């Protein structure tokens, strides 16, 4: 059960570098949102940036989160330079499509699919 | 308004069910001899826990734990049950 | 050798020379061929559905050889450039007429070229 | 035998297998296998923690010189507990020779990086990342080099399907190309080509 | 030849005619549908039964390697003339 | 041709016809099979 | 210890006496080529493919038919060995017709693929080839006797688990043809199996010929729910659409066989389906319209209804899940009124103890017994893989065989005591020596069919073959373990039924007429509109529209047994569970999820929105539906016997006459079967 | 058994009719074992890492 | 000591990208394959295979292709024990069903026996 860490010890600094990574999109977002002339606002862009915060939660494991901290870091770098365009940014916000049925009477109504 | 079926559920090997099995081997007949109508499922498997499923009138199901139970007090409990009609 | 639009080939008696055994839609590497058979009402096993998408197709030709009775062939025509998409969708019929149309040379080519196969 | 089947060499894996034997019994700290094939590859299986040394001394010795780095490859195998088969590709000017160094590697855990040994694997195991996710420690700069920049998850795991997850179509309404789920106009036939029967006696696992 | 379905549909070779209430012949308006005039069926029943004296024929459909691999039909049943099962031709014993 | 023709066919075309793309005389793709799943035709006449 | 060690490659291994070289062979884990053996056949050793070479013998054994001796060392790769191979793949393919494009065996031939993998790559063979006449042995198997090898797996198998003696070997030398030598039809309820284990494209299934290719084909595992021996089938899926049914390993059940119902239903399958909800209109006809408003329709007449007016039948062809739904939404409007097509006995025990409607032994029980009694039962029709486990058994294990009914064919010689049911008053007393047959008899086996008890006096005879085994098991000297009482069903979902503690029989339905009654899949036409009153809200819930859909006021369509995963429970009480193969036509629903649906717009939702929390409800009714490919003991026959006593009827005199006495009567039982023209082709040609 | 056989040889052979039909849908078996064959392509070292 | 005791849970469903539909309504399937009976090779049946549910295909309106919607239905994989694909399902978090290996049982062939002298296993033809 004994394994090679990456970056964290335990979950303490796997914690703190999550509570840094945040701090660090949260100052990017007015600036991002600027940037790409975009349409939304900046507290939108930041309940996205909370929503998938949370989203990815529910695991305990500290490499899970190490490595889920290096890559949300490696989407921050890819947002600090101009790399990405419009559309890489604007992917997060699913604007085109469609809403899906969710209850059950709906998804009876439309198909199979469970 | 009223019990509907009784469902009782055993295993064949595990000593847990063995009273329910000494309830069944000695006072099952005349219960059927007692409430005719009444439809009391015994159910064999081979390593589930004892219990005891009652059906009530529109749905109402309760759950009574047989777990470890001697042949007196399975019979007490479903003497209990059948004269509850709750 | 030239490898262009394909076209199904006919016997000299009249016979669509197709078979449906499907080889050529198992040795597809970009699976443009859909074949569907039933048998039909003299029994003969004969295509109901030979689809080839020429927008999936790479012309590479192994359906030409892959073929045990010389039916489906990569044709010599290349000027068949199209306005739409669904031009290029080609079922079994327009398959049959670019074989109808260019039999008079493609006879020719094979007969000039199938003995180094 | 003659005009039909390849010609064997014997004296090529007669050098290569003396060779093998010099390297594992020169390193014994790392090495764990040590295998030569029949068409006369060396190949080393050796333990992740010796990623570092063992190449470098296959960079440094004067038996070895092993300047020149060819390939760096990772295979999925989902089948072991470390599914990940990172393996080195190395070869030597001054003796003219091929070498394959080979290690396992799960998901989570990192390999150090081999930067200080062969600069070319700096671009090369950065490509491991943004097609395996197997993570190079102490490297200089990875990220993704050749998959999308919104690209989630990693394409050539065994358990990813070949048509991806999401597709690109242009809308006129927000004037931007955007990401749809995947709806294919005609399902990739998935052709059951496998044989029933046994092909190769001499490649025969025993039974369980 | 081929037949005419009564909502001015041509029919193709294989039988497949869109129906009165199918909105896919939208598709064909302003346009043609495609079929093939020189029916299979119809152009082998007018070939001739070749009459052979063996029991045992050989068919390879003619010009050697140019045709269908070589097949041998038996002819044993006079109730049912032996049809080659590539090319579709049939032969007949005179006995 | 003048001195090799070519083989005459029964079902080889008379008249040659070029690119037809964008002329109302085109190709148009379509399904040349028949209806897969066949569907329970209700009854005529009422249940009384 | 008997074992003795041989040798194979230089490895030792321990076999059993009598073990062939090929058995041991495959114990360490190889593949002897063969074309003749089949591990279900008995041994003919003419292909000559299985050659081998015992080392310090100059001449090769047969494989398949040569027993092994201790100190033998077998060299299974050796040169003398793959030149034997090559030169019987040379004979082989010496004759062999150039048919392999228009041959449906391509792609999965034997001869192909073992001729790739040790045959040569080149013919010698420069004469002119044989042709054989071809043969018109029905309208099922098509037979092309031309690429025929004469490995003779036909004449076994006609003639040992078929037991027809109908196909022979007409002719000496090179020329002879394997046939009937006359235009005989040969029509049996296990033809097409001989389509598998034909190794050449000899013989190919007609509906299935010229249609696909097993390459291009995805595999998908189901159960069979035509029959209620529960067959552990595959089905073979070209794009989204069903080609055909192969059986799978299963050697409890069917160990590689399936009836030809099970082959040949996929036709009716793909035909007169139903796809879309349609409902009365004004005129009284019926109509087309949305899932919405059906569903709407059907909640608003629910609601009204309370207590004994609404009421519920069950199909053959209808799973557990479905069932159990069903059960607990009427449960939700306090109605009990459940009701089955078959008719079982509920006098006494009834369906309380799983002994008395159980095959309590095993399928594979019948290889242990000695002596079988059937009572009022056609095996050969309504079970053809239970009756091919007792002609296996009377064939290698003496199995002793006695029916009591009508003297139909059940293709071995067993002992007809009567047609009259008084006979089991002669045995039950003891005036009859098979009484002393079986009391002498050291695992006694009474084999009751449910068709016995379709009739009025289904618990008479009950309680006499209940008294019977009774009075064999507390008497003679039997281990205990064994179950003497045995019960076959010949309705899939019967026993999932019983076991949901449903009511069996129609007889609570013309008893206290509702007003509001429930067809899932009701196809028997058990009850007409006459037995209800003038306006019953009838509501057919299934796949085919077949008899109770023209009658019916709203027609909500369903899933068949190839587009849902449905729990399905056999005759002998063992759970199984169906995959999905391919989607329902147009608008068509699971069933469950149209009950859930229904209770959504009623206001009575039930607590499951997804089948593994049905599978849970199933568990909480009854654990024994939820443990798959597992048989659960049945105990407690004293208990049954003894309420069993408690009331007496009397047995007619009608003799025990089953539905079905022909092969004609066998393609004709359910819905599917009904819009096949397969088995509308098969009857004709029955028939003439 | 690797290489199809002539178009000729497979309308008169059965051998090389069986052979033409499995190679052009099932293909060669090719035995375990990785390598890496690498040639002297005009831009340089082109090898390819077959398993 | 470079080595940290962990005995958390292992899960990666959040590092392989799947969207959550497609890891929380899929059923993986363990099993091995049955032999296709119309061969008598079982070489295809020495593996352990993981396969997924088919979800719904139908035709294209333009051509009549089976068009889908399932990015998984292609996806089967291979596995050489029972425990590794046990351990790759719960691996990323699909839930799943095993079905065992039907192994064929040792049947005792005797070629003597179709001579037999009074038992009834006598050939009535060869
Ligand atoms: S040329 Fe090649 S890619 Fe094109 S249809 Fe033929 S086999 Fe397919
Ligand atoms: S390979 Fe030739 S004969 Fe076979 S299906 Fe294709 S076109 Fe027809
Ligand atoms: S049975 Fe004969 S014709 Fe058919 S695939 Fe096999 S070898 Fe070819
Ligand atoms: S037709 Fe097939 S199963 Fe019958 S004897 Fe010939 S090869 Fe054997
Ligand atoms: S398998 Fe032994 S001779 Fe045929
Ligand atoms: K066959
Ligand atoms: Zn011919």
């Amino acid at each position: 059960t004994s394994v090679k860490p990456i970056f964290s010890r335990d979950m303490n600094e796997a914690k703190r570098r999550v509570r840094e990574l945040y701090r660090a999109w949260y100052r990017e977002v007015p600036n991002t949102v600027h940037l790409f002339q975009l349409d939304i606002s900046v507290k939108q862009g930041r309940d996205k940036v909370r929503e998938m915060f949370k989203k990815n939660a529910h695991v305990t494991d500290p490499r899970v989160v190490d490595l889920l901290v290096i890559k949300g870091k490696m989407e921050l770098e890819e947002t600090i330079n101009v790399w990405k365009q419009r559309t890489h940014v604007m992917r997060f916000f699913h604007e085109t499509e469609a809403p899906r049925p969710k209850d059950f009477l709906s998804k009876f109504y439309v198909g199979h699919d469970p | 308004l009223g019990l509907r079926e009784i469902r009782i559920h055993l295993c064949q090997r595990s000593p847990g069910s063995q009273g329910v099995r000494d309830f069944i081997e000695k006072r099952y007949v005349e219960l059927k001899k007692a409430n005719p109508d009444l439809p009391i499922l015994i159910r064999e498997c081979s390593d589930v826990q004892p219990k005891l499923w009652a059906r009530y009138a529109f749905g109402q199901e309760k759950n009574v734990s047989l777990n470890n139970f001697s042949a007196d007090q399975v019979t007490r409990a479903l003497e209990n049950v059948l004269s509850s009609k709750a | 050798r030239f490898r262009g639009e394909h076209a199904l080939r006919r016997y000299p008696s009249g016979e669509e020379r197709c078979i449906a055994c499907k080889l050529c839609e198992a040795v597809c590497p970009a699976q443009a061929i859909t074949i569907e058979a039933e048998p039909r009402a003299d029994g003969s096993r004969r295509t109901t559905r030979y689809d080839i998408d020429m927008t999936k197709c790479i012309y590479c030709g192994f359906c030409q050889e892959a073929c045990p009775v010389d039916a489906i062939v990569e044709g010599p025509n290349f000027e068949f450039s199209t306005e739409t998409h669904e031009e290029l969708l080609y079922n079994k019929e327009k398959l049959l007429n670019n074989g109808d149309k260019w039999e008079a040379e493609i006879a020719a080519n094979i007969q000039a070229d199938y003995l180094y196969r | 035998t003659r005009p039909t089947v390849r010609p064997r060499n014997d004296v090529a894996h007669k050098q290569l297998s003396a060779f093998g034997e010099y390297v594992a019994e020169i390193l014994p700290k790392y090495v764990q296998q040590v295998q030569v094939s029949c068409f006369s590859e060396l190949e080393i299986c050796i333990h992740p923690d010796g990623v570092i040394p063992v190449l470098t001394f296959l960079r440094d010795h004067s038996n070895a010189q092993f300047k020149s780095l060819a390939d760096l490859t990772a295979v999925d195998i989902p089948t072991r507990q470390n599914r990940f088969e990172i393996v080195y590709n190395l070869l030597s000017l001054r003796f003219n020779s091929r070498i394959r160094v080979k290690t396992y590697t799960d998901e989570l855990t990192p390999v150090e990086s081999s930067v200080s040994v062969y600069k070319a694997a700096n671009w090369y195991e950065r490509e491991i990342w943004d097609m395996f996710g197997v993570f190079f420690a102490n490297h200089p700069d990875l990220r993704r080099i050749l998959t999308d920049y919104g690209f989630e998850g990693h394409p050539f795991r065994k358990d990813f399907p070949l048509s991806g997850y999401v597709e690109l179509r242009y809308d006129d309404e927000v004037k931007r190309v955007v990401a749809e789920p995947v709806e294919l106009a005609q399902e990739f036939r998935k052709f059951d080509l496998n044989s029933p029967w046994e092909a190769f006696p001499a490649y025969r696992q025993p039974p369980e | 030849g081929v037949r005419t379905s009564p909502t001015g549909e041509k029919v193709t070779h294989t039988g497949q005619v869109y129906d009165d209430e199918d909105y896919r012949r939208v598709r064909f308006v302003g346009r043609q549908k495609e079929v093939n005039e020189n029916f299979a069926i119809d152009l082998i029943a007018e070939q001739p039964v070749s009459q052979v004296g063996s029991r045992v024929i050989s068919c390879d459909g003619g010009g050697g390697a140019l045709g269908h691999p070589r097949v041998y039909i038996n002819l044993d049943k006079e109730t049912k003339t032996g049809t080659c099962g590539y090319c579709g031709l049939q032969f007949r014993q005179q006995h | 041709p003048t001195v090799k023709p070519p083989t005459a066919r029964k079902f080889i075309w008379t008249n040659h016809k070029f690119n037809l793309s964008g002329t109302p005389q085109q190709y148009v793709p379509y399904s040349t099979t028949r209806k897969k799943i066949q569907e329970w035709v209700p009854p005529s006449t009422p249940y009384k | 210890s008997n074992l003795i060690e041989v040798f194979v490659d230089g490895q030792s291994v321990m076999v059993e006496p009598g073990t062939t070289v090929l058995q041991a062979c495959e114990k360490v884990g190889m593949q002897i080529p063969r074309f003749c053996y089949h591990e279900r056949l008995s041994v003919a050793g003419n292909c000559r493919m299985c050659l081998v070479e015992i080392e310090k013998a100059p001449k090769v054994v047969a494989a398949c038919a040569m027993p092994v001796m201790k100190g033998w060392n077998i060299l299974t790769n050796s040169e003398k060995t793959k030149k034997a191979r090559e030169g019987v793949m040379e004979f082989l393919l010496a004759n062999h017709p150039l048919d392999c494009p228009i041959c449906d065996q391509g792609g999965e031939c034997d001869l192909q693929d073992q001729s790739m993998m040790f045959g040569s790559d080149r013919s010698r063979f420069l004469e002119g080839k044989r042709a054989v006449e071809d043969k018109n042995i029905g309208p099922l198997v098509k037979t092309i006797m031309t690429r025929c090898i004469q490995c003779t797996r036909c004449i076994r198998f006609a003639s040992e688990i078929a037991g027809v003696d109908d196909l022979g070997t007409t002719g000496r030398g090179n020329d002879m043809q394997v046939g009937t030598y006359i235009e005989k039809m040969f029509m049996s309820e296990l033809s097409g199996n001989i389509i598998d284990i034909c190794p050449v494209g000899a013989l190919t299934s007609k509906p299935y010929a010229f249609t696909a290719r097993p390459w291009e084909t995805r595999k998908t595992e189901s159960i069979d729910v035509m029959d209620a021996v529960g067959s552990n089938i595959v089905v073979s899926t070209r794009t989204g659409e069903v080609m055909r049914i192969l059986p799978r390993m299963h050697e409890d059940i069917n160990e590689e066989w399936i009836s030809d119902k099970t082959r040949f239903a996929y036709d009716g399958l793909k035909r007169q389906r139903l796809t879309e909800p349609m409902v009365r209109n004004e005129k009284g006809l019926l109509t087309h319209t949305t899932w919405e408003d059906a569903l709407s329709r059907v909640a608003g007449m629910l609601q009204s209804c309370q207590g004994n007016d609404v009421a519920a039948i069950a199909g053959g062809l209808v799973d557990a899940e479905a069932l159990i739904a069903l059960k607990d939404l009427l449960n939700r409007v306090d109605s009990d009124t459940l009701c089955t097509e078959e008719v079982f006995p509920t006098a006494g025990a009834g369906t309380d103890l799983r002994s008395n409607y159980l095959l309590n032994t095993t399928i594979a029980g019948v290889e242990e017994a000695d002596v079988v009694l059937l009572v009022g039962t056609n095996p050969r029709f309504e079970a053809p893989l239970f009756n091919a486990r007792i002609r296996k058994s009377w064939l290698h294990n003496d199995l002793k065989v006695a029916l009591i009914g009508s003297p139909v064919d059940l293709t071995y010689r067993y002992d007809h005591l009567g047609d009259s049911p008084k006979i089991l008053q002669d045995i039950a007393s003891g005036s009859h020596p098979f009484s002393q047959v079986l009391q002498e008899a050291k695992k006694p086996m009474v084999v009751l069919g449910s068709s016995a008890l379709q009739r009025n006096d289904g618990a008479a005879i009950l309680a006499a073959v209940s008294n019977i085994a009774q009075k064999i098991r507390t008497s003679s000297g039997v281990t205990g373990d064994w179950k003497v009482m045995n019960i076959l069903h010949r309705i899939a979902s019967q026993v999932a039924a019983l076991d949901l503690g449903y009511k069996p029989g129609v007889e609570a339905i013309r008893k206290n007429p509702p007003k509001m009654l429930f067809l899932l899949g009701a196809d028997g036409g058990c009850v007409t509109r006459q037995d209800l009153p003038k306006d019953c809200f009838i509501v057919y819930q299934g796949h085919h529209g077949d008899v109770g859909a023209p009658i019916a006021d709203v027609i909500l369509p369903g899933a068949a047994y190839t587009e849902k995963s449905a729990t399905y429970v056999n005759t002998e009480g063992r759970a199984q569970q169906t995959k999905v193969a391919v989607m329902p036509p147009g608008l068509a629903r699971e069933d469950w999820k149209i009950i859930r649906a229904l209770s959504e717009i009623a206001g009575m939702t039930l607590p499951y929105d997804t089948l593994d929390q049905v599978r849970n409800r199933l568990e909480e009714v009854s654990p024994n539906l939820v443990r798959y490919d597992d048989v659960e003991g049945a105990n407690y026959f004293q208990q049954a016997s003894e309420l069993s006593k408690l009331v007496n009827q009397q047995l007619l005199a009608d003799p025990l006459v089953p539905p079905q006495l022909t092969i004609k009567d066998f393609y004709m039982t359910d819905s599917i079967s009904r819009a096949s023209q397969t088995m509308a082709k098969c009857v004709k040609a029955v028939t003439e | 058994k690797v290489s199809p056989p002539k178009r000729a040889e497979m309308k008169t052979s059965m051998e090389s009719l069986i052979h033409h039909f499995k190679l052009y849908t099932e293909g060669y078996q090719v035995p375990p074992g990785a390598t890496y064959t690498a040639i002297e392509a005009p831009k340089g070292e082109f090898g390819v890492y077959l398993v | 000591t470079q080595l940290i005791t962990v005995d958390e849970k292992l899960d990666i469903t959040t590092l392989t990208g799947v969207p959550e539909e497609h890891i929380k309504t899929r059923k993986a399937r363990i099993f091995v394959p049955a032999r296709n009976n119309m061969q008598s090779g079982v070489n295809n049946t020495k593996k352990w295979k993981m396969e997924f549910d088919t979800r719904e295909r139908w035709e294209n309106p333009l051509m009549g292709w089976a068009s889908t919607a399932d990015p998984l239905s292609n996806l089967v994989l291979t596995f050489s024990t029972k425990e590794d694909a046990i351990a790759f399902a719960e691996k990323n978090g699909w839930s799943y069903d095993v079905e065992e290996r039907k192994v064929p049982k040792p049947k005792s062939k005797s070629y003597g026996a179709n001579f037999s002298w009074n038992k009834r296993t006598r050939v009535s033809t060869k």
